[PDB]
C-alpha cells in the first residue's frame, strides 16, 4: 500500500487530495489531477507538501482534513489483532476541499465512523489506555452514565426506552381548485 | 505638455526644401502626427507616429524627430503644397500646434 | 469613404444644437470617432471622443455642456451641444481616429451670437 | 507583463508582512481603497491576488475604481467597489532602452469595455468597419495591439511604470494568508494576563513537573480547567496557578 | 461638486459618545514624524464630500 486519493469526482473536474509515499518521500497535493481508470504504481494546485500494522483515521470537518495515525508491530496474517491502542494526530490540512469518495493506492481494512459517545481513560502519562462505547450494551451504558470503568453491585437508571413509529400518516382534505391569487396581484386596477 | 510650432509663417518657392518645426515642452517619444489644411478644406493626415508617411501622400513629405524636437520636411515643394500645417501630440490630450502657413516666395 | 456632417446653424448664447455626422464606408460604433472644431481664423481644437467600447471624453472647454453619442443602425455620430457660448462659434468636423485622424468630413458651421 | 496581458499571481497559505510594502520608499504610488495596510497584519484571507503589469506614467491614474480610458476600458479594469491596494513605481531604469523598448504592448481597439478583472489577450484583427476582415488587415481592419515607446529620455509621464494591484478574496474555505502576529517575552513567578496560541487567561506561570507528549498543547484538570500550557516558542511546559485571592 | 462638507478620515482612537473633535492636527500615517508638515503618510485628517 502506497497512498490515497480523496475527492468527489477525481476526474480532473474538481480538486482532489493525492497522498503518495514514494519510497522515501511523503507528498501531499490537492491539484485537479486527471486520474487513470486504475491508477496503479509499478510493482490548479492550492497546496503542496513534501516530507507490521498501520492504522489511519481520515476525516473532514469544517474544511479541515484531520489525519490521525499509529504504527505497531504484529505477527498475524488472517485478521486484525485484538487489543487496544490510541491514534495520535499527524496532519491537519486546511485544504477546504469537500470529499465524498476515496480510493486506495497499492490486504487492508476499511471502516466508517459514526457519531457516538465514548468514555476514555487517561492514565497518569496523558495517554488513552482504555475506552468504553457508551451505546454498545447495557453494561457500557451504565459505565458511561456513572463515569467509572468498574461499577459495584446495585440497580442504576441509565436511559429511557421509547417505541419508534413504523409508518407515517398524512391526512388532508381533498381540494383541487387553485387559489385565485392571480386575480389579486395581476388585477388591472387597485 | 505644450506644443510650440515654429515658424507661424514661412515663405518658400516651388521646388524648395521646407522644414517645419514642432517643439513639445517635454519628451513625447514619437507620438506626433502632421496635418495639411488648405483654405476652406478639411485637414489631411500626412504623417503619423512622427515617421510614418500616410498611404497615398506623395514622397515629398518627410517626417522625423524624436523626444522633444520634431520636424516635417517637404523635400520638393509643389504648387499644391502651399497650405497650413499642424502638428498634434499623440497618445495624450490631442493637443494641437499653432500651425505653420507656407506661402509663395517672391 | 466620406463623412457627411450637418446641423450647424445660427443660435443665441445659451441655446442648444445637435450636430449629426452620417458616415459611409466606416462603422461609427466600431471606431474612435471625434468632433474637432476650428474657430474663424484660428487653429484646430479637439472637442470630444467616443471609444469603440462606448466610453466618451471631452475637452475641458466643453465639459458638462456637450455630449457625444452615436446610432449604430444609422451609422451616424452625434454631438449634442447645450449652454452654447460665443466662443463655441466654429466649423465643426467629425473625424475617425486611427490621435492621428485620417478620415475627415467637410464640416458644418456653428455661429453663436 | 504587458498591460493587456497583465499577469496574476495567487498568494495562499503564508504570512504576509505588509510592512515591507508600506514602509518601503521605492514606490511612488501606494493607494489602498477600503482597507488600511497596517490593519492587514491583523487579518487573514482565503486568497490574495497580485495583478502585475507595466504602463506609462500618465496612465497610472487610470488604475483606480471608476476610471476610464484606454487602459481602463481595453487593458485592465477595476470594479467600482474595488477593495484592495494599488502600488506603482517608475521603471525607466529597467523598461526603457536607448533605441526604444517596444516589448510592452497595449490594446488599442476593442468592441466593448472590459469587465472588472477581465483579461483579454486576443490578437483578432479588429473590424473597424462593416466589411468583415477575415483575419486580413487593411482599411477598417487594424491590429488591436500597439507597442509602447519607452526611451530613457522620455518625459516622466511617458516613462514606464510597473504596477501591482493587490486584491483580497474570502471564500467558503479556511483563510490561509495571515499577518505576522508577533509575540513578546514571558515572565514567571508573577501574576500575568496571558494569551497562548489560542487560549487566554490570568494566572502565574511556573516551571512544571509534567511530561507533555510532543503533540499536546493545553493541559486540563479534572474539572475542565486549564492547568498547564506548552510555550509556542520554547519547548517548556508551564503550570498555570491562578493568582492568589481570598475573602477579607 | 460641493466640497464645503467635510468628514474626518483618520484619528488615533475612536470618539467617545457625544465627543466632538475639530482639531486639524496632521495625521502621521507612517513612522516618520510630520512636525506639522503634510506629505507622504502625513495627511490632513479632513476630506471633502463630493
Ligand atoms: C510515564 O513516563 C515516565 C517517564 O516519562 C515513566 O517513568 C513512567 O513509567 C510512565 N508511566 C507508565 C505507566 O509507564
Ligand atoms: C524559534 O526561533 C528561535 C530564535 O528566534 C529559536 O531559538 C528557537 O529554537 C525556535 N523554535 C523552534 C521550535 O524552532
Amino acid at each position: 500500500i502506497r497512498g490515497w486519493i480523496f475527492g468527489t469526482t477525481l476526474d480532473s473536474k474538481t480538486q482532489s487530495l493525492l497522498i503518495v509515499n514514494n519510497a522515501t518521500n511523503v507528498v501531499i497535493k490537492v491539484c485537479e489531477f486527471q486520474f487513470c481508470n486504475d491508477p496503479f504504481l509499478g510493482v490548479n494546485c492550492t497546496f503542496e507538501y513534501v516530507s507490521n500494522l498501520r492504522e489511519f483515521v481520515f476525516k473532514n470537518i469544517d474544511g479541515y482534513f484531520k489525519i490521525y495515525s499509529k504504527h505497531t508491530p504484529i505477527n498475524l496474517v488472517r485478521d486484525l489483532p485484538q487489543g487496544f491502542s490510541a491514534l495520535e494526530p499527524l496532519v491537519d490540512l486546511p485544504i477546504g476541499i469537500n470529499i465524498t469518495r476515496f480510493q486506495t493506492l497499492l490486504a487492508y481494512y476499511v471502516g466508517y465512523l459514526q457519531p457516538r459517545t465514548f468514555l476514555l481513560k487517561y492514565n497518569e502519562n496523558g495517554t488513552i489506555t482504555d475506552a468504553v462505547d457508551c451505546a454498545l450494551d447495557p453494561l457500557s451504558e451504565t459505565k458511561c452514565t456513572l463515569k467509572s470503568f468498574t461499577v459495584e453491585k446495585g440497580i442504576y437508571q441509565t436511559s429511557n426506552f421509547r417505541v419508534q413509529p413504523t409508518e407515517s400518516i398524512v391526512r388532508f382534505p381533498n381540494i383541487t381548485n387553485l387559489c385565485p391569487f392571480g386575480e389579486v396581484f395581476n388585477a388591472t386596477r387597485f | 505638455i505644450w506644443m510650440t510650432q515654429s515658424p507661424s509663417s514661412l515663405s518658400a518657392s516651388v521646388g524648395d526644401r521646407v522644414t517645419i518645426t514642432c517643439q513639445a515642452s517635454q519628451d513625447i517619444n514619437n507620438y506626433l502626427n502632421w496635418y495639411q489644411q488648405k483654405p476652406g478644406k478639411a485637414p489631411k493626415l500626412l504623417i503619423f507616429d512622427a515617421s510614418n508617411l500616410e498611404t497615398g501622400v506623395p514622397s515629398r513629405f518627410s517626417g522625423s524627430g524624436s523626444g522633444t524636437d520634431f520636424t516635417f520636411t517637404i523635400s520638393s515643394l509643389q504648387p499644391e503644397d502651399i497650405a497650413t500645417y499642424y502638428c498634434q501630440q499623440y497618445d495624450n490630450l490631442p493637443a494641437f500646434g499653432g500651425g505653420t502657413k507656407v506661402d509663395i516666395k517672391r | 469613404v466620406q463623412l457627411v456632417e450637418s446641423g450647424g446653424g445660427l443660435v443665441q448664447p445659451g441655446g442648444s444644437l445637435r450636430l449629426s455626422c452620417a458616415v459611409s464606408g466606416f462603422t461609427v460604433s466600431r471606431n474612435y470617432m471625434s468632433w474637432v472644431r476650428q474657430a474663424p481664423g484660428k487653429g484646430l481644437e479637439w472637442v470630444s471622443l467616443i471609444y469603440s467600447g462606448g466610453s466618451t471624453f471631452y475637452a475641458d472647454s466643453v465639459k458638462g455642456r456637450f455630449t457625444i453619442s452615436r446610432d449604430n443602425s444609422k451609422n451616424t455620430l452625434y454631438l449634442q451641444m447645450n449652454s452654447l457660448r460665443a466662443e463655441d462659434t466654429a466649423v465643426y468636423y467629425c473625424a475617425r481616429d486611427l490621435g492621428y485622424h485620417d478620415y475627415w468630413g467637410q464640416g458644418t458651421l456653428v455661429t453663436v451670437s | 507583463a504587458s498591460v493587456y496581458a497583465w499577469n496574476r499571481k495567487r498568494i495562499s497559505n503564508c504570512v504576509a508582512d505588509y510592512s515591507v510594502l508600506y514602509n518601503s520608499a521605492s514606490f511612488s504610488t501606494f493607494k489602498c481603497y477600503g482597507v488600511s495596510p497596517t490593519k492587514l497584519n491583523d487579518l487573514c484571507f482565503t486568497n490574495v491576488y497580485a495583478d502585475s503589469f507595466v504602463i506609462r506614467g500618465d496612465e497610472v491614474r487610470q488604475i483606480a475604481p471608476g476610471q476610464t480610458g484606454k487602459i481602463a476600458d481595453y487593458n485592465y479594469k477595476l470594479p467600482d467597489d474595488f477593495t484592495g491596494c494599488v502600488i506603482a513605481w517608475n521603471s525607466n531604469n529597467l523598461d526603457s532602452k536607448v533605441g526604444g523598448n517596444y516589448n510592452y504592448l497595449y490594446r488599442l481597439f476593442r468592441k466593448s469595455n472590459l469587465k472588472p478583472f477581465e483579461r483579454d489577450i486576443s490578437t483578432e484583427i479588429y473590424q473597424a468597419g462593416s466589411t468583415p476582415c477575415n483575419g486580413v488587415e487593411g482599411f477598417n481592419c487594424y491590429f488591436p495591439l500597439q507597442s509602447y515607446g519607452f526611451q530613457p529620455t522620455n518625459g516622466v509621464g511617458y516613462q514606464p511604470y510597473r504596477v501591482v494591484v493587490l486584491s483580497f478574496e474570502l471564500l467558503h474555505a479556511p483563510a490561509t494568508v495571515c499577518g505576522p502576529k508577533k509575540s513578546t517575552n514571558l515572565v514567571k513567578n508573577k501574576c500575568v494576563n496571558f494569551n497562548f496560541n489560542g487560549l487566554t487567561g490570568t494566572g502565574v506561570l511556573t516551571e512544571s513537573n509534567k511530561k507533555f507528549l510532543p503533540f499536546q498543547q493545553f493541559g486540563r484538570d479534572i474539572a475542565d480547567t486549564t492547568d498547564a500550557v506548552r510555550d509556542p516558542q520554547t519547548l517548556e511546559i508551564l503550570d498555570i496557578t491562578p493568582c492568589s485571592f481570598g475573602g477579607v
